[PDB]
C-alpha cells in the first residue's frame, strides 16, 4: 500500500507504491489541490515526492511551494 | 386498580430517583466535558503557538 | 449463435434474455423521465425481470476478487440457462434483485437471497 | 460524443411520442369518467327532487335521524380522496397541502380531527 | 360535520379542491361546505370538455331539475319520518360516488 | 360505619392525588437532569469553542 | 475506477470494505433511480439510506489527511450499519467525535493495528466500544 | 476562495450558495422538460432559493444607467453575508422573484419588495 491521506481514494480505489494512478478531470476541480494533499499526506512513509509542475501560473507554483513551506513537505 | 395507581406513583419516585441519579452523573460528565476542554483548549493553544514559532524558526534558517 | 448448433431452448433463452433487455434498455430513459411506478405494468414486470437478468450474468472471477472481495466462480451453462429459465420465466421474481448481485449460480442467489431477507429481519 | 447525444435526441423523440400517448390515453380516461358521471346523472336528479319534496312536506322537526342531526363540535373527520396515478404534478398533491392546512384549521380550534 | 376534500373541476389545469361537509346533512337541498361554498340546490352541474380551439377546456352548466312535490296522493308505507332515515344513506352514497368521480 | 367509609374513599382519593404529584414531580426531576445537562453541555462546549478562538 | 485493486491497499480496509466500492456503485445507480421515489420497498429503503450515510462518510474538510487508522475507522463505522439509525446529516459530527474519542480513549487500537495491518477481533472489539460510547456522547447529545 | 483566505464564513456562505445552484443545474437539465411539480417539496423550495439567489446576485450597474435605465447600485462585505444570510435561512421566502431583481442591496429588495406589494 500507499496513502492517500484522501478518504474515498484509499476507501474504494486504491493507491499502491509502483502504481499508477490517473488523477483526471475538469480545471478548478481540485486536481493541483488533491496532489499536494497526497503529497503532505507523505510525513512518515519514507516517500520522496517530485511535484513536476508544468505549464502554468509561477504564482500558483509559489503558492504551492508556499504551502509546502507551511507544511514542512 | 387504586393499589396499581400506588405502585404506578411508586414506579414514577423510582423513575425520578433516576432522573436525579442520571442529572448528578450527567452533572459530572459536564465536568469531564470542562476538563478535556481545558485541555484541549491547552492543547490547540500550545501546539498552534509553538509550531508556529518553530516553523518561523525554519524560515529563519 | 444459431438454434441448431447451440441447442434449441438454449437458443430460447438467449432469444428471451435479448428481447427483456433490449425492451428494458428502451424503456429506462423513459424510466428516467416518468417513473418506473408509472410505467405501465405488463412492461413494469419485465424492466425488474431484466434488471434482475444483468445483475445476475454479473459473475465473479477467481482472480477479480482482488477487486470485489468474494473469490470467483467457474459457472457450467447448464446452471446459467437454469436460472435464467427461472428469471426470464418470472419463477425467481420473489427474490430481491440484489441477490442476484455478483453471484456465480442461481441456487448461490437463493442462498444469498435467503441471506438478505435473514438481514432483513435482523 | 455524437453518437450518444443523437441517441438522447432519439430518446427524447420516445419520450414525446410517449407523453402523446398518455396525454391520449388520460383523454379517452376523462371521456369515459364523464360517460360513468352523466350516467349516474337521473339516479342524482330523482334523489333529490324526492328529497326536497319530502323535506318539504314533513313540514315540522320531528325527524331524529341521526346521520343529519347537527349536533355539537366534536371530532371532525376528512373525506379526502387523493391522487390515483403519480403522473399527477401540482393539484394532486396541492390537494393534500390544503387538506395539511385544513388539520392545522382544525388544530386552531383544537377539534380532535380524524 | 365530517370534511370530505374531493378534488374539484373548474378547468383543466388548476381545479382546485373544496372542503365538503357531508354528515351530518342539512335541510334537503343543502349540500354546504366548511368554507361558505352552499350550493345549497342539490341540482348540481355536469362537467364537460369544450373544444373552442386547438385545446380543450371544462364545460358545466348548474343543471337544475323541478320540485315536482311529487304526489299529494302517494302513500308513506314508511312512515315519512322513517323514510328518510333510509333515504339519507343514498344521499350519502350519491354525494361520495360523485366526489370520486369528480376526483378522478 | 361511615366514618370508616369516607376515610376509606379519602384515602384513596388523597393517594391518587399524590400519584399525579408524584408523576409531575418525575417530570420535574426529568426537567432538572435535562435543563442540567443542557446548559451544562451549552457552557462546557460555548466556553471552549470561544476561548479556542481567543487563544487562536 | 483504479485497476490494480486491493492488493495495493491495506489489508484491514480489504478485510473490512473491499465490497464497498461495488456496494457504493449499485447506491449511485439506485439513487439515480430513486428519482421514481413514490412507494421504494423497505429493502432498498435501507440500501438507499445506506448508501446515502455511506456517501456522507465519503465527505472530508479541506486538508485534513485522516490517519489510514482513521480510515479503517469510518469505513468499518459505515460498513457495520451503527450510523444507520444515526442522523443522516449529522454523521461529520459523528465522526470527529467518534475520531477524536478513539484517538483519546484507545489509541492501542491504531497502533496495533498499524503494526498488524489486519481487521482482527481487538480491532472490532475496541471499534465497537468507543461506537457504543461515542454514540451514546452525540446522543446526547 | 479559501477559507483561509475569506474567512471560513464568507467560505462557507459561498459554499452554501454553491450546492445549491449546482444542483438546481442538476435538476435544470430534468425540470424543463415535464414541467415543475414533479420534484419533491424540499426540491421545488430548493428551485425557489436557488432562482432566488440568482435574481439576488442581478447586480445593478452604475455605468449601465444610460443603457437600461436603472441607476446602479454599489454593494459590499455586510451584503456579501446579509442577503445570503437572508435568503438562505428563510427570512425572505415570501417575496416572489421580481423582488430582488436588479437590486444589489438586500434591504433595497425588501423596499422593492414593500413597493412591489403595495402596488397591485
Ligand atoms: N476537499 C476539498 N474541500 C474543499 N475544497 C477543495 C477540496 N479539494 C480541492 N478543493 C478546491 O479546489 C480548488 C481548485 O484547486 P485546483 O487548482 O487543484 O483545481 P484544478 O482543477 O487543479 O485547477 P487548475 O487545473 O487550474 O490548477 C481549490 O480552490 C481548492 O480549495
Amino acid at each position: 500500500p500507499l496513502q492517500t491521506g484522501l478518504i474515498a481514494i484509499d476507501a474504494m480505489i486504491p493507491v499502491g507504491r509502483g502504481q499508477r494512478e490517473l488523477i483526471i478531470g475538469d480545471r478548478q476541480t481540485g486536481k493541483t489541490a488533491v496532489a499536494t494533499d497526497t503529497i503532505l499526506n507523505q510525513q512518515g512513509q519514507n516517500v520522496i515526492c517530485v511535484y513536476v509542475a508544468i505549464g502554468q501560473k509561477a504564482s500558483s507554483v509559489a503558492q504551492v511551494v508556499t504551502n509546502f513551506q507551511e507544511r514542512g513537505a | 386498580t387504586i393499589r396499581n395507581s400506588e405502585e404506578l406513583r411508586g414506579k414514577a419516585i423510582e423513575q425520578l430517583e433516576k432522573a436525579r441519579a442520571r442529572l448528578k452523573k450527567v452533572e459530572m460528565d459536564a465536568d469531564q466535558f470542562r476538563v478535556n476542554g481545558y485541555s484541549e483548549i491547552e492543547r490547540e493553544k500550545m501546539n498552534l503557538i509553538n509550531s508556529t514559532y518553530k516553523t518561523l524558526e525554519q524560515f529563519e534558517n | 449463435l444459431q438454434p441448431r448448433i447451440v441447442g434449441e431452448e438454449h437458443y430460447e433463452i438467449a432469444q428471451r434474455v435479448k428481447e427483456t433487455l433490449q425492451r428494458y434498455k428502451e424503456l429506462q430513459d423513459i424510466i428516467a423521465i416518468l417513473g418506473l411506478d408509472e410505467l405501465s405494468e405488463e412492461d413494469r414486470l419485465t424492466v425488474a425481470r431484466a434488471r434482475k437478468i444483468e445483475r445476475f450474468l454479473s459473475q465473479p472471477f477467481f482472480v477479480a476478487e482482488v477487486f470485489t472481495g468474494s473469490p470467483g466462480k467457474y459457472v457450467g451453462l447448464a446452471e446459467t440457462i437454469r436460472g435464467f429459465q427461472l428469471i426470464l420465466s418470472g419463477e425467481l421474481d420473489s427474490l430481491p434483485e440484489q441477490a442476484f448481485y455478483l453471484v456465480g449460480n442461481i441456487d448461490e442467489a437463493t442462498a444469498k437471497a435467503m441471506n438478505l431477507e435473514m438481514e432483513s429481519k435482523l | 460524443n455524437l453518437r450518444e447525444l443523437r441517441d438522447r435526441i432519439g430518446s427524447v423523440k420516445n419520450t414525446q411520442k410517449i407523453t402523446e400517448a398518455m396525454k391520449l390515453v388520460a383523454a379517452a380516461k376523462v371521456r369515459r369518467a364523464q360517460e360513468a358521471v352523466v350516467n349516474g346523472r337521473p339516479f342524482s336528479e330523482t334523489l333529490v327532487e324526492v328529497l326536497y319534496n319530502m323535506n318539504e312536506q314533513l313540514q315540522t322537526e320531528d325527524v331524529d335521524v341521526p346521520l343529519t342531526k347537527i349536533r355539537t363540535v366534536k371530532k371532525v373527520a376528512l373525506m379526502v380522496v387523493t391522487g390515483d396515478r403519480g403522473l399527477c404534478g401540482g393539484f394532486n398533491n396541492m390537494l393534500l397541502k390544503k387538506a395539511e392546512s385544513r388539520i392545522a384549521e382544525l388544530k386552531k380550534l383544537g377539534v380532535d380531527y380524524t | 360535520k365530517v370534511e370530505m376534500l374531493y378534488t374539484k373541476f373548474v378547468s383543466l389545469v388548476k381545479s382546485d379542491p373544496v372542503i365538503h361537509t357531508l354528515l351530518p346533512l342539512s335541510p334537503k337541498g343543502e349540500i354546504c361546505d366548511i368554507n361558505g361554498k352552499c350550493v345549497d340546490a342539490a341540482e348540481d352541474e355536469l362537467f364537460r370538455l369544450t373544444t373552442k380551439e386547438g385545446k380543450l377546456t371544462v364545460e358545466r352548466d348548474m343543471i337544475k331539475t323541478e320540485t315536482p312535490a311529487f304526489s299529494p296522493i302517494l302513500e308513506f308505507e314508511q312512515d315519512p319520518a322513517q323514510i328518510l332515515d333510509a333515504l339519507l344513506p343514498l344521499y350519502l352514497n350519491s354525494q361520495i360516488l360523485r366526489a370520486l368521480q369528480e376526483s378522478l | 360505619l361511615g366514618d370508616f367509609m369516607d376515610k376509606r374513599d379519602a384515602s384513596i382519593k388523597e393517594q391518587l392525588s399524590g400519584v399525579k404529584d408524584t408523576s409531575s414531580e418525575v417530570k420535574q426531576l426529568e426537567e432538572q437532569a435535562n435543563a442540567v445537562m443542557r446548559a451544562a453541555r451549552a457552557e462546557i462546549s460555548a466556553a471552549l469553542n470561544k476561548m479556542k478562538k481567543e487563544t487562536q | 475506477v483504479s485497476r490494480v485493486g486491493s492488493a495495493a491497499q491495506i489489508k484491514a480496509m480489504k478485510k473490512v470494505a473491499g465490497k464497498l466500492k461495488l456496494e457504493l456503485a449499485q447506491f449511485a445507480e439506485l439513487e439515480a433511480f430513486a428519482q421514481f421515489a413514490s412507494d421504494l420497498d423497505k429493502a432498498t429503503q435501507n440500501q438507499l439510506a445506506r448508501g446515502q450515510r455511506l456517501r456522507e462518510l465519503l465527505k472530508q474538510p479541506q486538508s485534513a489527511p485522516l490517519t489510514v487508522e482513521e480510515q479503517v475507522m469510518t469505513i468499518y463505522t459505515g460498513t457495520n450499519g451503527y450510523l444507520d439509525s444515526l442522523e443522516l446529516d449529522q454523521v461529520r459530527k459523528y465522526l470527529v467525535e467518534l475520531r477524536t474519542y478513539v484517538k483519546t480513549n484507545k489509541p492501542e487500537f491504531q497502533e496495533i493495528i498499524s503494526s498488524t495491518k489486519t481487521f482482527t477481533e481487538e480491532a472490532e472489539a475496541l471499534l465497537k466500544e468507543a461506537i457504543q460510547e461515542q454514540m451514546e456522547r452525540f446522543l446526547l447529545q
